[PDB]
């Protein structure tokens, strides 16, 4: 999922938005919310939580939302972490905020992307820079 | 012009010499679409580059991802010579497989022709398969020789070479044109190159003078050889070329001063010349010394394609220097050329010019062809012919003429139509007025959407976007428009955004009526129109209004004022119509039917009854993929039913629903079709391959038969039964088939059954289906009792009393003429290659009085019973022999039947017989009270109480009767051995020698054989003619012709069904018997694979429903 | 003419690459083979940067402009700035743009007489924009979005837009622009066309993703 | 779904022209034709499994008939034509 994008896992990281947590929508699917099942690529070890990224591409299930889209299994992509993070500049993003986006695995992102997007992410999902709100 | 507005479209096609559709038939896709589409670029039509460039040959998107070309579509194909104008208006039909309903029904709908042959895979079999039943209908087919840029420039064969490779393909063909049409002129020809200079050595005296000689006199011609008019070209196009013979004398005429007539005639053939002042003559030759194309021309036109490529300019400029093909310049700024190359040719090489004046002025007007084609399609009366002057109405006569006087409602001919849609994704919206997009947008581009009404509407606002840059400065533009600056190609708003509505399926057609006026009437009748039917027989319909003198059902006048051209997208009006061009009905599909034409005038001729089934009637189960969606799916059938024609979704022999095509090959693709558009329908599929069908040529020596080949030790047609296994009721010392006579009613329906082997050539006959009951009976068409029914007796040899059958009858004399009044079924349907004749003796009131049939002579005053026959039959040959689906060349005779019986005690049987009727059971007058039951006896002429001594209706009922015949028969034959008939096809593959052993091994393991494999000196071909079955070809020919074209080219042919040694019959009974061994037979077989499961297409019942009175043979005390 | 060109074997050449009238601009993407491609095509016509923009991969929706002005946000170093400067000629005005509220590129679609803004775009922001360039700025979305310049394949010649975009707005739009407006996609029915395919005046790219047809179409329309 | 079957019956003279009078609007009754001399036949119409229905109200009336004729649960005997 795809996989040919776009590209790298993308450099220095910081984990923090786990299994279990949810997470803003951040687009126009009737959703609100992305609560995380898990996160693909996270092969771990004993009781340990795949934990998910800024870009780190995310099973998902709205928890709430359109109940033509409540229940299933659903993916996305994850755009904000409510904790910081350090970068290949040596500096600190910060968002109290958190979020998602609602895509198939495909690698397409439904329509427009609502507040800031992370950098990272951007360059990672050219789906994403490409209906990018806000790119910080 | 290059956009053509409508009005001028419209005049030019009132002008004369303005239509004749081609079609464009060749393979599935060799490049047919890239040929295509550069004429298209070429011709000033819509935008001109709008057009072409991979726009117009597979009419969907759909089609076009799949490499699979299935609908037919409608376009505007208009050139510009200088003065003249000539119009096509191009049907791109689509060019499918063998064994199709698409490609047919397409040939006979377009006016004219145009035939693609290759020259580096040779000629088409698919395009000669259609072509060959296209030649009974009036067209005008132009030859054009492709892919010689694929011998000459692309692999890169000298011109030599490309001379010998051409008298192969002319030869081909000539083979073509020998079918149905003359083949002489084209070998004369051939001899000797047009009609003028005889001798070779006076070709030196005339060609260093400037004359035009080598004259042809121009003369009318389909695709006969008279140089095509004197302008003959080969038609090829992969990067903007054309070449043609013409376009290569022009270019010798300008180097020195022999002309353009001269190299029509040398060109063509394989000449050589001198050179001391270019001396052309058939002399000078050794073994091919000096070609005219090696040396001069063709030579330099490898130079060019080379130099467009890489850009080198100066190589370029030598080509151009010829005349004017231009350098190029200001096109390949960032170097990498494309559009470049096709700039450079599209100048000088195309052959618009030579081609569609041919098909224009070879018929001087429009009023030939169209007028013609009605005897050959079908015409309003079957024998009296009233669709011609006879049945005198002005307004019919003029449009049999064809012109019309100023007026006209307007009669379509339809047997296939653009896609049925519920949206319209390939057809614009008719918003701005009733009709009209073509010009009316240009208009509103340069009036409405320009500054003076786009201000009005909300420019300087922008949807009131107050306190912002919108409305700081208020802008007004000065005329935004996109017109006079990319040839009219983009207006603001040009393709609407398509809307759900009423208005939205599609068509072309083509018009058999002249010129019209806008406001045009059209006649909703009955469900076949009824007037029109009336005029077949004797004349009693009239020009009158109907459901007035003239009888029909419903009656409605409807007004019909959405009609268009068609040019791929968009709408145009239409009201100076000439006859021959397309103009189909517009947003509206349900003022038409397929059964007969659109009923418009009182007196029309209905052109089609029926289009095409296959041969071998091959169906598939198409199921509910949801049970919610079922109602769907059944709307979805008769949606595509308009688009792609013919299938049973009403009116069924099998099942609720089935999907039928014209053959194996195609019943797959069109199931690709009902999973798209229509009701948004989705199926699931149960295909236990195509049905085949069972024959009987060995009955027993047990009980009544007279002719038979049964023994003491010969019980099956190979080996024993025994010794197949299954199938021994009694021993094999008087053979194993025996029980064929049966008692039901105790003696009040006694009868015997013999099935012999019907002759191959009657039953061929017969398959053609002239034993028609419509034909005999009733009021569908043909005289009931005058000199039609001879032509019934001359193929069936049935009759009013029959007493020597079919079987003996035949045999000594054929083609009888006699009137035939009374019928058992020709057939499961009454039709089919089955027949029952009854030579039995009058007992009492026996065997005669059918459904309407009264002599009034034998079986008293036709008394009784009788029709339990003539029904019964049909449902004994609708299933098999053991229960499952149709069987073919069997001979049915009655030898005896009883109606009375002497018994005078009753039976159990009988007795539950007599509680279902309501009547109390005898043979004989036995008993008081109750004289009405539920038989059909009574009902027609009363009982047989009082009228004659001995009632025997009393017991057995008409419908148990009935049900009795159809065990019975089934009975007989099912324990006589039933060899399989399997429907085989010769496959005329063309191909080479190499590969063809390779080809031939995978067909053997296909159950084919081979009955020859020849060589044909002449072609480049070599052909087999080897047998294979249509049920295990099931997408067979369409992967070997994709995997290897050219060297594997299956011509697929029908021929007959082969019979070949196997019993195909459900559970193997006994292995004791197998343990003896003679092959497997009767049990689960290579047989039973044709027979598995195809009783259920969903099927008339869950397995088989059946009740019998012939068991218990104590209660009837019969010894049969 | 029009080339089918790739992006780390994606379909998307208007992420990684930007091409208007004038000036293109690549980021440092770790695959070279692509970067010289571009270069090719463009040799003594248009140079090409090869410098990743805000230090990133993202170049074609992260800026704006074609070649009277051009654009970028306050996330880029004056650094980055300078060396974008150096790369392009020095006749065109690129700038800095203050008080981030959007990524321009998708919200900034332009022509060399007006542009297309987002809208909600602030009101002095706006007028920097509109200084930089020289040209207009038009407060209008498209129709379902707010994104234009994704949504928008704006130049001179042609314009693309997907067939969401409605009847009116469309209407008014080619009359605002004075260029029409064409229904239509790339990429099998991809929804962002703008990013599918950059469009120069004189060459076009897209995607490899393209269809014969589709790619047919969108020459038509831009007039090559 | 289904279809319905014509389980058959022979009526007195006297009182299956009362049942008639009964039995016409309540339920579906077919191939009716009253007679002094030759009784009256009449068709309930059931397909099998409503056959208790259909009896009851005879039963309950005039009790049995001359003849009572019942047919298979899968076919009519004679084809159904029925829904």
């Amino acid at each position: 999922m795809s996989k040919a994008q776009a590209v790298g896992s993308n450099y220095r990281v910081s984990l923090g938005l786990p299994v279990g947590a949810v997470m803003n929508s951040a687009d126009n699917s009737g959703a609100k919310n992305l609560y995380v099942i898990a996160v693909k690529g996270i092969k771990g070890r004993l009781n340990r939580l795949p934990s998910a990224g800024v870009g780190d591409m995310v099973m998902a299930t709205v928890k709430k939302g359109k109940p033509e889209l409540r229940k299933k299994v659903c993916t996305g992509l994850v755009v904000r972490q409510r904790k910081h993070w350090k970068r290949k500049d040596g500096v600190y993003i910060y968002f109290e905020d958190n979020a998602g986006v609602m895509c198939n695995p495909k690698g397409e992102v439904k329509g427009n992307i609502l507040g800031p997007v992370a950098k990272e992410c951007s360059d990672l999902w050219p789906k994403v820079a490409t209906n990018a709100g806000t790119i910080v | 012009m290059v956009l053509n507005s409508l009005d001028k479209m419209i005049q030019l096609q009132k002008n004369t010499a303005n239509i004749r559709n081609i079609c464009v038939l060749a393979h599935v896709d060799h490049g047919k679409t890239t040929l295509a589409d550069c004429l298209i670029s070429s011709n000033g039509i819509i935008s001109s580059r709008l057009a072409g460039k991979l726009r117009y040959m597979d009419s969907r998107e759909d089609e076009q991802i799949r490499g699979i070309t299935m609908k037919s579509s409608a376009i505007s194909l208009h050139y510009a010579t200088g003065n003249e104008e000539y119009l096509i208006n191009l049907i791109d039909s689509p060019g499918h497989v063998d064994f199709s309903s698409e490609v047919s029904t397409a040939v006979r709908i377009c006016d004219g022709c145009i035939i693609v042959v290759d020259a580096v895979e040779g000629v088409c079999p698919q395009t000669q398969a259609v072509l060959r039943q296209a030649w009974l209908e009036n067209i005008r087919p132009v030859l054009v020789i492709n892919k010689i840029d694929r011998l000459i420039v692309e692999l890169k064969f000298t011109p030599q070479e490309a001379y010998s490779h051409l008298k192969n393909i002319l030869e081909q063909i000539n083979a073509l044109t020998g079918t149905l049409f003359t083949s002489k002129v084209l070998e004369e020809r051939a001899e000797r190159e047009t009609e003028s200079q005889v001798n070779p050595n006076s070709e030196q005296g005339e060609q260093v003078y400037d004359w035009s000689t080598g004259l042809e006199d121009t003369d009318d011609s389909h695709l006969y050889f008279s140089p095509e008019q004197g302008n003959v070209v080969f038609t090829s196009a992969i990067d903007g070329w054309g070449f043609g013979i013409e376009h290569f004398a022009r270019i010798y005429s300008q180097k020195i001063g022999i002309k353009k007539e001269v190299l029509m005639k040398t060109l063509w053939g394989d000449y050589y010349i001198n050179m001391k002042a270019k001396k052309i003559m058939k002399g000078d030759q050794a073994k091919g010394k000096k070609p005219l194309f090696v040396q001069l021309i063709l030579e330099n036109i490898w130079s060019l394609y080379d130099a467009v490529l890489k850009k080198d300019k100066d190589k370029i400029d030598k080509i151009v220097t010829s005349l004017g093909l231009k350098i190029g310049a200001r096109e390949a700024r960032h170097s990498d050329p494309k559009v470049q190359i096709n700039a450079i040719c599209s100048q000088w090489l195309p052959i618009s010019h030579a081609v569609l004046a041919m098909v224009c002025q070879k018929l001087p007007s429009p009023l030939d062809i169209t007028a013609e084609r009605v005897e050959r399609l079908m015409c309003t009366g079957s024998q009296t012919f009233d669709s011609f002057p006879p049945e005198t109405q002005a307004l019919k006569a003029a449009f049999m003429k064809c012109g019309s006087e100023d007026t006209a409602p307007v009669i379509i001919f339809v047997s296939k139509m653009f896609a049925v849609d519920a949206k319209a994704l390939p057809q614009n919206k008719p918003r701005p007025l009733t009709q009209e997009e073509i010009a009316q947008r240009r208009e509103r581009a340069r009036q409405r959407h320009a500054e003076k009404l786009a201000a009005a509407q909300g420019q300087a606002p922008l949807e009131p976007t107050q306190d912002g840059s919108a409305i700081e400065t208020c802008p007004k533009g000065e005329e935004p428009r996109g017109d006079e600056q990319q040839v009219e190609s983009m207006t603001p708003k040009p393709v609407l955004q398509e809307e759900n509505n009423q208005e939205s399926f599609i068509a072309f057609a083509r018009v058999f009526s002249g010129v019209a006026r806008r406001g045009k009437k059209i006649f909703v009748l009955g469900p076949k129109y009824s007037p029109l039917e009336f005029l077949r027989r004797v004349p009693l319909g009239f020009s009158a209004p109907p459901d007035g003198l003239p009888q029909v059902p419903h009656m409605a006048y409807c007004a019909l004022e959405n009609l268009y051209l068609l040019m791929g997208r968009e709408l145009e009006y239409l009201e100076e119509v000439p006859p021959g061009n397309v103009l189909g009905i517009g947003g509206l599909q349900d003022f038409v039917l397929k059964s007969a034409t659109l009923c418009s005038l009182p007196s029309c001729p209905p052109f089609i009854p029926l289009n095409f089934e296959a041969t071998p009637i091959v169906r598939v189960a198409v199921e509910p993929k949801h049970p919610s969606e079922m109602p769907q799916l059944v709307k979805g059938m008769k949606l595509l039913n308009q688009a792609d024609p013919c299938v049973q979704i009403l009116i069924q022999e099998t099942g609720e629903h089935v999907l039928v095509t014209a053959g194996e090959v195609h019943l797959q693709r069109c199931l690709d079709d009902l999973k798209e558009r229509f009701a948004k329908i989705h199926i699931s599929v149960s295909e236990p391959i195509i049905p085949f069908r069972e024959t009987i040529t060995k009955p027993p020596k047990v009980d009544m038969v007279n002719e038979e080949i049964g023994k003491q030790q010969k019980v099956a047609v190979i080996h024993q039964m025994k010794e197949d296994q299954s199938k021994i009721p009694e021993g094999i010392q008087v053979d194993s088939d025996g029980l064929i006579t049966i008692t039901t009613p105790n003696k009040l329906a006694t009868l015997s059954v013999r099935a012999m082997p019907l002759p191959e050539e009657v039953t061929q006959i017969l398959e053609e289906n002239s034993d028609l009951i419509r034909s005999m009976e009733q009021l569908t068409s043909s005289l009931n009792e005058g000199e039609n029914t001879h032509m019934i007796h001359q193929k069936t040899q049935e009759k009013i009393w029959e007493f020597k059958g079919k079987l003996e009858q035949h045999l000594t004399g054929r083609r009888w003429r006699n009137i035939v009044d009374q019928i058992w079924s020709f057939g499961p349907r009454k039709c089919g290659p089955n027949i029952l004749v009854n030579k039995s003796e009058d007992f009492q009131n026996s065997v005669w009085t059918g459904p309407a049939d009264k002599a009034s002579k034998e079986a008293s005053r036709y008394r009784d019973l009788g029709n339990s026959i003539v029904s019964g039959f049909q449902l004994a040959t609708l299933s098999g022999p053991m229960c499952e689906e149709p069987l073919m060349g069997v001979c049915f005779v009655l030898e005896k039947w009883d109606l009375s019986k002497f018994e005078e005690q009753g039976a159990s049987d009988l007795a539950k017989e007599g509680q279902e009727e309501n009547e109390t059971c005898s043979g004989g007058n036995e008993n008081q009270e109750l004289q009405d039951g539920c038989s059909e006896a009574f009902e027609k002429r009363t009982s047989q109480k009082g009228e004659s001594p001995l009632t025997d209706c009393y017991g057995p009922f008409s419908g148990q009767l009935i049900a009795t015949m159809k065990e019975a028969c089934r009975y007989a034959l099912q324990v006589k051995p039933q060899r399989l008939m399997a429907a085989m096809y010769t496959c005329d593959i063309m191909a080479t020698g190499d590969v063809l052993g390779r080809v031939y091994a995978v067909l053997s393991k296909r159950e084919g054989r081979v009955l020859q494999e020849e060589m044909k000196e002449g072609t480049d071909m070599f052909i087999i003619k080897a047998v294979l079955p249509v049920a295990e070809s099931f997408g067979f020919a369409d992967e070997i012709r994709k995997r290897t074209s050219g060297l594997a080219s299956p011509q697929l042919v029908f021929s007959h069904w082969e019979i070949i040694p196997s019993d195909p019959f459900w559970v193997p009974t006994t292995e004791e018997e197998y343990l003896h061994f003679g092959e497997k037979a009767d049990s689960e077989n290579q047989a039973r694979k044709y027979m598995n499961a195809v009783r259920k297409r969903k099927g008339l019942y869950v397995e088989e429903k059946i009740v019998e009175h012939a068991e218990k043979q104590r209660t009837l005390s019969k010894n049969k | 003419m029009a080339t089918r060109l790739q992006y780390e074997n994606s379909c998307d050449v208007g992420v990684f690459l930007k091409l208007t009238n004038k000036y293109c601009l690549v980021g440092q993407c770790g695959s070279k083979q692509f970067l010289h491609t571009v270069e090719n095509r463009l040799a003594d016509h248009i140079p090409v940067v090869e410098t990743s923009i805000a230090g990133t991969r993202i170049v074609g929706r992260l800026s704006a402009g074609n070649k009277n002005g051009l654009l970028l946000p306050n996330t880029c170093t004056d650094q980055e700035l300078q060396q974008i400067r150096n790369s392009l000629p020095d006749d065109v005005v690129v700038q800095r743009i203050e008080e981030k509220f959007s990524a321009l590129g998708n919200c900034i679609a332009t022509n060399d007489y007006v542009a297309l803004v987002h809208p909600d775009i602030d009101r002095e922001t706006e007028e920097i924009i509109a200084d930089v360039l020289g040209v207009e700025v038009f407060r209008q979305t498209v129709s379902g979005n707010v994104l234009v310049g994704t949504y928008c394949a704006l130049t001179n010649q042609g314009a693309l837009v997907h067939p969401m975009t409605s009847i009116a707005d469309q209407d008014e739009l080619s009359s605002l622009l004075q260029v029409p407006l064409v229904a239509g996609t790339v990429n099998r029915g991809n929804e962002c066309v703008a990013a599918g395919c950059v469009v120069n005046d004189w060459t076009a790219i897209v995607g490899a993703d393209t269809t014969a047809t589709e790619i047919s179409v969108i020459e038509s329309i831009f007039a090559l | 779904e289904r279809a319905h079957m014509r389980l058959r019956f022979i009526l007195p003279v006297n009182e299956g022209k009362k049942l008639k009078e009964k039995l016409k609007p309540l339920i579906k009754v077919i191939e009716s034709e009253d007679y002094g001399q030759q009784l009256e036949i009449v068709c309930l119409i059931d397909p099998g499994c409503f056959r208790e229905i259909d009896e009851l109200i005879k039963k309950e009336t005039k009790g049995k008939g001359s003849l009572e004729v019942l047919n298979l649960k899968d076919v009519e005997e004679g084809d159904e034509k029925f829904e």
